[PDB]
């Protein structure tokens, strides 16, 4: 009987496995794009000529 | 999107 | 004593024959879920 | 709302899957088993009372 | 626009709802696997019509 109890728990975790992987990959996409936005924005200073700005 | 509404249910399940 | 052996044996069968009831009640319920994916394909490949 | 049409078909499927054609045969096995003991104990009581006199 | 047999489909929608209530798994997570599948498929037939 206890094997069936874990069987659903294992089945719940397999669906929780796939769900978090898509969740992590979107935040990893967003945390990348915020980071590469900030680091390129640190080049901004008044010495930049206006086309290069 | 990638993270669908069925994904977020499966976690909350 | 020899009759009481059979009295246990008939009791131990139907207790165990009650177990295959629950397994078959489960397995038939699970094969019902297995048919859902077969008709989910006929639903979706038409709707695609 | 659970559908009324499958709720009938749920019960109608339950009325076909029933042990009632089996357990009656199973209980009449045990009654005919226990009748063989009773038909044997009458032989015992008609023997020990014969011995007791 | 080749071929769409909704006789094979609206049966298949209805049987998924039919097999949703019918199933006797006796477990608590398939019981909200199928309920989420079947409530989509019924609403899928409604929203298509």
């Amino acid at each position: 009987n206890l094997s069936l109890s874990f069987a659903g728990i294992h089945t719940s975790m397999v669906d929780a496995e796939e769900a978090l992987n898509h969740l992590d990959f979107m935040w990893n996409t967003m945390l990348t794009q915020i980071t590469t936005s900030r680091d390129k924005f640190d080049d901004i200073n008044d010495a930049l000529k206006l086309t290069s700005f | 999107g990638i993270f669908t509404k069925g994904d977020l249910i499966n976690i909350k399940l | 004593k020899l009759s009481d052996q059979i009295d246990q044996l008939i009791t131990e069968t139907d207790e165990l024959k009650a177990k295959i009831r629950e397994v078959e009640l489960r397995l038939s319920g699970l094969k019902d879920v297995m048919q859902i994916d077969t008709e989910r394909t006929t639903l979706l490949t038409e709707a695609v | 709302a659970q559908g009324l049409q499958p709720q009938i078909s749920s019960k109608k499927k339950l009325m076909d899957d029933n042990n009632l054609s089996t357990t009656i045969k199973d209980l009449q096995s045990k009654i005919d088993e226990k009748n063989k003991e009773i038909d044997q104990f009458q032989k015992d009581y008609n023997k020990y009372v014969g011995l007791a006199f | 626009y080749p071929e769409i047999n909704i006789k094979a489909m609206n049966q298949a929608v209805n049987t998924i709802w039919l097999l949703a209530q019918r199933q006797t798994s006796g477990i608590e997570i398939i019981n909200d696997k199928v309920k989420r599948i079947s409530a989509y498929s019924r609403e899928f037939d409604e929203m298509m019509r």
